[PDB]
RNA sequence: CCCCGAGAGGGGGUUUUUUUUUUUUUUUUUU
């Protein structure tokens, strides 16, 4: 995520009272870097009928 | 194009664009052009022949007088047509009883006023609706009339078309009223209108600029004062800018607080920020008032006290939130727009410093507003000598960047200062209390019989049942022995009690409340005004009723010796005051006797009378003690604040004596059964309407409120209040008593009352069941029901109970969660305004008693500070402030210990270091003096 | 979400990434799908864009709807694994392809029959570190191979070419045109496009015949 | 809570009409001769409706064929540009629309003599070009006119109308603004009678006010019937004059 | 009950697949 994205909370008003929707952080995927999936290789079964 | 219909009606296309949320929408509505629009004039002899009846089969009334205010030629008799601007600016002058009697308000004007100001539009409609034999306002639908309707010419601004539309109406009115010799005067400040008239190509029209028109009236001098009017503030932003700012998280709106201790610093409550953002400076406050909803912009971090792009401003916002958590430096801002002004008519007095007695022409003066948190206003006037020592009403016109002070013009002359008439009237309208007499539309909702109204002898009589089909549900309790226990001069009786002993050993207790619902019906103007007032205010002087005198003092009032309708609640309870069952029913009763609290107590005391009535009165007292005891055991609170009663001499109108009201056992008698009635009704109405039940809750007091009180107690008197439970708070408050001074316990009680949360009305759908809790009474549920006449909340409760028992279906307005929310928020505000106005009334009269009198009275120190002390005088019930300068000699030698709340100093008439702690009983010389700046009668106290 | 598929949780959001003339060669295979009557695999690699699409012909099979002296043909393009196109755009190419093979397929030999041709845009990689125009000639190649592999009579080997957003399909040694497609491109460049596409048409036709014979 | 004068003390509404007056009601017959056997273009206020009646004709599928009566079908196309704010999604399969189509069919099944057209199909296509309140009533009038133009036998006219209830007051022929500010009742009245083919109440109405609202609607619907009948005889008379 | 021959002949009365869900503007009581 961006360190300090300018987009913060969004204020929504009710009938007299006020409320603030929580700031939604935009998650971004790395273009290059990646980690392998952690599969329980002991559990991988193969199919036959 | 334009199409002609069969009725002689026409239809065209009204198309406009409305911008919403950055959107552009083309709105198109059809616009019908009629031919049957009445002029609404008494003189007219053509319109009544073409007029048609309303949905309710009622022809509209022609109200414009056939002989209006006659003015020097060539005006003669005349009607007044208003412009949009003159309405927005001088609405106060338009409500003045001494001018503007016959006024025509064009539809196009009414529409523009509605869009530009909501409130002014309502006040203008009220003038139309409220018309009498003194003032007459109408609304001529010029846009709907084919004769007066004009359409936009090629290359013409909407403002010029509308001005031409108004001008077309005046011409139509002029030509239409020629046979009746009634001219029309167009009151307008606009430059544009005159040019079209100067040519006078098509028709003539008399138009006077607001000021120019006033100078043509017989009473010009009496109404001229009501005419609305390197230093430079930064201009407010344009409207588009702030809407985008709020949406982009750059600008923020909230309510601003400005303290009387510091006018150069304000603070706004923002939702995104934890601690309130400070606003330092006079340019930064930007002509903002206390309580105003303002839009603020965060100042650079270098402006902080103890950017270009929107991205940096949002980063600044985040740095501001961080700084608020650190509590080292606090962020500041500046107001750049005023969303909603808290402006209202303002009461003040002319400052003698800015008025020159030698001047004969018009001069500028200053008026000191009664609000100590508000600046002064400039006034243009000629009668500066006649308004010198009087309470006046003024209204603001503008506060631009290039003027150091706001500009205002006078509205009314209330009266001289320190007079019962002027002070009471100023007192009421400052706390927003409508004291004006009920309008004709209100009084018309009253029974046609009048004061000779009477409950039917037989509840099955054909005539009576024909008029009232609900009369069959009405129970008959006229055989019961009902009596009312109220103060001496009480004419508006709400509650009535009785008691019988059932053959099974149990007691039959009946609380009977005035049946106000039977007279006030939802939708009527009577109900409308009733809801508006919320509650009737009680003063020593007068008594502003919530309902008309005919209704509240007689028809609904449970007077003795007469048959009166009532909503009755009957219990069957044992000797230990335990409810076995309870029934609610609308009934008809007849009060045996209207006792006074002193008169009722003596009857019981004597042992003189064995009469069935007195035997029942004694029984009620026996039940009340049992009932009160159970509440105390349960956890009921016992707070106290017995305010003084201003005795008035029969001989002299002016007040001279101040006594204290004593609580008799009859007061506890009535109180206990009123509470019992309210509780049972609350349970019943909530069971019937679980989502819209008019109830009343009381929040539990926070620990923070008592931490300061327990601090002073544990330090000085070495005591504390538990706060664990209501019963715990009551027990610890009860044992909080000093043996050397009995009043010490009373002082703590009246002081621990100030730190209680305000009880409020609400509807059962707004909160959950555990939130229905009433802390001060220790009950799970509670409501107001016993006083319909003086409380509108009871009226709602009555209607809900009637639907609960099946007497009559509950109105839709009391089953709408939205409508119920508006009723509750209103009566809550009216309730606060009632008590404040009531306490202010006591303040004035007591202040007049001590006006020219000095007496050594008993005082108690309630607040200790380094600038002085605050002592309370229980005899007069007035708190006073003794400044350090007038407290002792050599202010630099005096010391204040916050830990012990002790203030040591050397008295002016002595030289011995005296330590004055808190809660101390001290001798104090009382004295009253009106401050030459605030014009408020304050009580200067000198200790001894 | 959908009651016929498993699309996972609704609050989930797809992963979005961030930042921190040329000769053309193609590969051809036919008859590897036992499920249908005819199938073809067409793979092309050039510059910064490779394409692997699969065609499948189902027919001639029964037609419920109406009597017919001649045969009826339907073509449907399906999006593949990663690259995606608008459904409208796939429908448009389908219509363009229907017009072409309604000029080539000997419909007279298949009364009251239906020939349903499917083209799967399986793997279309865009490696540039309306793109649909460059895929059109490969579709025609796949459908032609699949139809011939199915045993459906063709008047002539229909092929095509693409040049600057212009696609034109030829038959009869490039003498005549069975379809013309043009998006974007330039002005008065018709003659240049026709020549360049005919060169691709000739090359594709030779490789197709070579595939239908030797393989 | 409405800040606009829905019903002013002067007895005038936002558009200028009183309580009791219908909105410009302009009918049009034989508008699409090359597209349908019967056609009508309705303009009731700002409402604009094209109605096409195709049939009686051969069913496209023999599976769906009744040997005792004709099959009556109604499809309402509320266009995405009918309302000031363009709707993003289509309304073709919207439950609200399916109910409308079903409602209209159930109305005319008991009016159109389907029994005299066995082994045929009557398809009614409707296109709503513009919408501004009382769209259901306008849909009813459009079908009745178009069916008559197609020379399809029916027992009587079916006139549609809407009536709002603002507070106590009853408002004939309400528009979009009035419908958003109060509950409305849609009434279909058969001919000049007091019999209702369609009674539609979708919002809250007090039980005591309902009978009076019905009374207003029936009276107003009778006027709609007269206007429809008037315009129809006018179109008829001219054709007779020119043909004969 | 229906069509074609003048007399117990003949011909017709009408069956089956395709594509998901939203929806309008400072406690308490009597005053
Ligand atoms: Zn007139």
């Amino acid at each position: 995520i961006d360190e300090r994205a300018s987009d913060l909370r969004m204020t929504i008003r009710t009938r007299g009272r006020s409320a603030t929707i929580r700031e939604t952080y935009e998650i971004i995927c790395d273009q290059t870097k990646s980690v392998p999936l952690m599969i329980n290789a002991k559990n991988i079964a193969f199919a036959s009928n | 194009r334009r199409k002609r219909l069969a009725d002689g009606l026409s239809v065209t296309q009204k198309v406009f664009v409305r911008s919403r949320n950055g959107g552009a929408t083309k709105i198109v509505r059809e616009h019908y052009l009629r031919s049957d629009i009445p002029c609404l004039s008494r003189s007219c002899t053509k319109c009544p022949q073409i007029v048609v009846p309303d949905a309710q089969n009622e022809l509209p009334k022609f109200i414009l007088s056939d002989s209006p205010l006659e003015l020097s030629a060539p005006i003669g008799k005349h009607y007044v047509v208003l412009d949009t601007n003159v309405v927005l600016q001088a609405i106060d002058l338009l409500e003045n009883p001494n001018c503007f009697f016959d006024v025509i308000v064009p539809q196009i004007v009414l529409d523009e006023v509605r869009n530009k100001s909501y409130p002014v539009y309502t006040r203008l409609r009220t003038l139309c609706r409220d018309s009498d034999d003194h003032k007459r306002f109408i609304v001529f639908h010029n846009e709907f009339s084919e004769h007066t309707f004009v359409e936009r010419l090629p290359n013409e601004t909407i403002n010029d078309r509308n001005n031409r539309a108004i001008r077309k109406t005046c011409q139509w009115y002029s030509e239409h009223l020629k046979p009746y010799d009634i001219n029309v005067v167009l009151v307008t400040n606009d430059r544009l209108n005159r040019e079209a008239a100067t040519k006078e190509v098509e028709s003539n029209i008399i138009t006077k600029s607001l000021v120019q028109y006033i100078e043509l009236l017989p009473n010009a001098d009496d109404i001229r004062d009501s005419i609305p009017q390197d230093f430079t503030f930064p201009e407010y932003y344009s409207t588009a800018r702030v809407m985008g700012g709020l949406k982009n998280g750059v600008l923020y709106q909230g309510n601003i607080q400005i303290s009387e201790y510091n006018f150069l610093e304000g603070s706004v409550s923002l939702p995104r920020f934890s601690k309130p953002v400070l606003i330092v400076g006079q340019k930064n406050l930007n002509r903002a008032f206390n309580g105003d909803q303002v839009i603020v912009e965060l100042l650079p971090q270098s402006e902080w006290k103890a950017v270009i792009s929107d991205k940096q401003r949002r980063l600044l916002a985040k740095d501001a939130m961080i700084a608020q958590r650190s509590k080292k430096i606090q962020p500041t801002a500046k107001v750049v727009y005023i969303q909603r002004r808290s402006w209202r008519q303002y009461v003040g007095q002319l400052a003698p410093s800015s008025v020159d007695p030698q001047s004969s022409s018009t001069q500028n003066v200053f008026v000191i507003l009664m609000d100590k948190c508000l600046p002064k206003v400039r006034i243009r006037t000629r009668r500066a000598a006649e308004l010198l020592d009087k309470r006046i009403v003024i209204s603001i016109d503008s506060w631009p960047t290039t003027h150091k002070y706001p500009l205002g013009h006078f509205v009314r002359d209330l009266g001289t200062i320190e007079s019962a008439q002027a002070e009471t009237e100023a007192l009421l309208l400052e706390h927003d209390v409508e004291y004006r007499p009920f309008s004709k539309k209100v009084l018309e909702c009253l029974p046609a019989e009048g004061h000779d109204w009477k409950a039917p002898t037989k509840l099955d009589d054909p005539e009576a049942v024909s008029k009232d089909p609900l009369l069959t549900k009405r129970k008959d309790l006229r055989d019961k022995l009902i009596c009312s226990i109220d103060p001496p001069g009480c004419v508006d009786i709400n509650d009535a009690l009785h008691a019988k002993k059932l053959p099974n050993g149990n007691w039959e207790v009946g609380v009977h409340i005035a049946d106000v619902t039977h007279f006030v019906k939802p939708g009527t103007a009577l109900d409308a005004e009733g809801a508006a007032r919320g509650t009737s205010v009680y003063l020593v002087d007068k008594r502003i009723d919530m309902l008309p005198m005919l209704l509240g003092t007689d028809l609904c009032s449970l007077k003795p010796y007469v048959d009166r309708f009532a909503f009755s609640v009957i219990w069957e309870l044992d000797d230990s005051a335990n409810i076995v069952n309870v029934n609610f029913m609308k009934s008809v009763i007849r009060s045996r006797e209207a006792f006074s609290y002193e008169q009722a107590q003596l009857r019981i005391d004597d042992k003189t009378q064995n009469d069935e009535l007195t035997m029942g009165m004694r029984a009620l007292l026996k039940l009340s003690v049992k009932l009160k005891q159970k509440r105390l055991e349960a956890g009921a609170l016992n707070l106290a604040s017995p305010e003084v009663k201003v005795h008035m001499d029969s001989e002299t109108s002016d007040p001279n004596e101040v006594e204290i009201k004593k609580l008799l056992a009859t007061n506890s008698l009535v109180e206990e059964f009123m509470l019992l009635a309210n509780i049972s009704v609350a349970r019943k109405i909530y069971d019937a309407f679980p989502q819209t039940a008019m109830l009343r809750r009381h929040a539990a007091p926070p620990s923070t409120n008592f931490e300061i009180l327990n601090e002073m107690l544990n330090t000085r008197k070495n005591m504390s209040i538990s706060l664990e439970s209501s019963k715990a708070l009551a027990d610890s408050l009860d044992r909080c008593v000093d043996p050397e001074d009995p009043y010490f316990n009373t002082l703590v009680r009246i002081m621990s009352t100030r730190c209680m949360m305000a009880a409020q009305y609400f509807y059962s759908g707004a909160y959950s069941y555990p939130d229905f809790r009433h802390y001060g009474l220790a009950v799970d549920i509670y409501t107001h029901f016993t006083s319909p006449i003086r409380r509108y909340c009871d009226v709602v409760a009555h209607r809900q109970l009637a639907g609960a028992i099946g007497y009559e279906p509950l109105s839709l307005t009391h089953r709408d969660k939205n409508k119920m929310d508006m009723i509750c928020r209103n009566i809550n505000r009216k309730h606060r305004n009632a008590q404040f106005a009531g306490r202010a009334s006591i303040e004035y009269y007591v202040g007049q008693v001590m006006r020219n009198n000095e007496s050594t009275e008993t005082g108690y120190v309630i607040k200790v500070f380094n600038n002085g002390i605050v002592v309370l005088v229980p005899k007069f019930g007035v708190e006073g402030l003794i400044r350090l300068d007038n407290l002792t000699e050599d202010p630099n030698s005096a010391a204040f210990d916050e830990v012990e709340y002790k203030l040591t100093f050397v008295p002016t008439n002595s030289d011995k270091p005296r330590d004055v702690y808190v809660f101390d009983k001290v001798e104090v010389q009382v004295r009253s003096v009106m401050d030459p700046i605030t014009s408020k009668r304050k009580a200067e106290l000198l200790l001894k | 979400q959908d009651r016929r598929r498993l699309l996972g949780p609704a609050a989930a959001k797809p992963m979005a990434f961030s930042n921190t003339e040329s000769e053309q060669e193609l590969s051809l295979h036919t008859g590897f799908i036992e499920n249908c009557n005819g199938s073809a695999l067409v793979e092309a690699r050039s510059l910064g864009h490779q394409t692997s699409l699969i065609s499948a012909v189902y027919g001639p099979r029964s037609i419920r709807g109406s009597f017919t002296s001649q045969g009826t043909i339907s073509i449907q393009l399906k999006n593949g694994l990663l690259e995606k196109y608008n459904t409208n755009e796939l429908k448009e190419v389908s219509s363009f392809l229907m017009g072409i093979f309604n000029s080539v397929v000997n419909l007279s030999r298949y009364p009251k029959s239906g020939i349903d041709i499917f083209v799967y845009l399986t793997y279309d990689k865009d490696l540039t570190n309306s793109q649909i125009s460059s895929l059109i000639p490969h579709c025609i190649t796949s459908i032609t191979l699949a139809l011939a592999d199915a045993g459906i009579e063709l008047v002539d080997m229909a092929g095509a070419g693409e040049a600057n957003g212009t696609v034109v399909s030829f038959i009869k040694n490039g003498e005549e045109i069975v379809g013309f497609w043009k998006d974007d491109g330039d002005d008065e460049d018709l003659l240049e496009c026709l020549d360049r596409c005919k060169e691709q048409y000739n090359r594709y036709r030779d490789l197709m015949i070579s595939c239908l014979m030797n393989q | 809570m409405s800040r606009l004068e829905i019903y002013s003390p002067e007895g005038l509404r936002l558009d200028g009409r009183r309580w009791n007056e219908l909105r410009r009601f302009e009918s049009s017959i034989n508008t699409h001769p090359h597209a349908a056997d019967g056609s009508s273009y309705m303009e009731q206020g700002n409402n604009k409706i094209i109605t096409l009646v195709k049939g009686p004709k051969e069913p496209r599928l023999k599976s769906q064929m009744d040997t005792s009566k004709a099959l009556l079908n109604v499809s309402v196309n509320i266009t995405k540009f009918s309302k000031f704010e363009r709707s993003k999604s289509s309304h073709k399969n919207e439950r609200r629309v399916l109910e409308i189509q079903t409602s209209l069919v159930r109305m005319f099944e008991k009016n159109v003599m389907l029994n005299i057209y066995p082994r045929t199909v009557i398809d009614i296509e409707i296109h709503v070009l513009e919408q501004d309140g009382g769209i259901m009533g306008s849909l009813i009038n459009g079908i009745t006119l178009a069916l008559i133009d197609a020379g399809i036998s029916m027992f009587d006219y079916i006139s549609g109308i809407s009536v709002g209830l603002y507070d106590t007051t009853p408002l004939l022929d309400t528009n979009s603004l009035e419908e958003n500010a109060m509950s409305t009742v849609t009434l279909g009245v058969v001919g000049k009678s007091e019999k209702l083919s369609l009674l539609l109440v979708e919002d809250k109405i007090p039980l005591d006010r309902l009978e009076n609202v019905l009374a207003i609607g029936i009276a107003g619907a009778h006027r709609v019937r007269d206007l429809m009948d008037e315009e129809l005889r006018k179109h008829a008379q001219k054709r007779v004059s020119n043909a004969s």
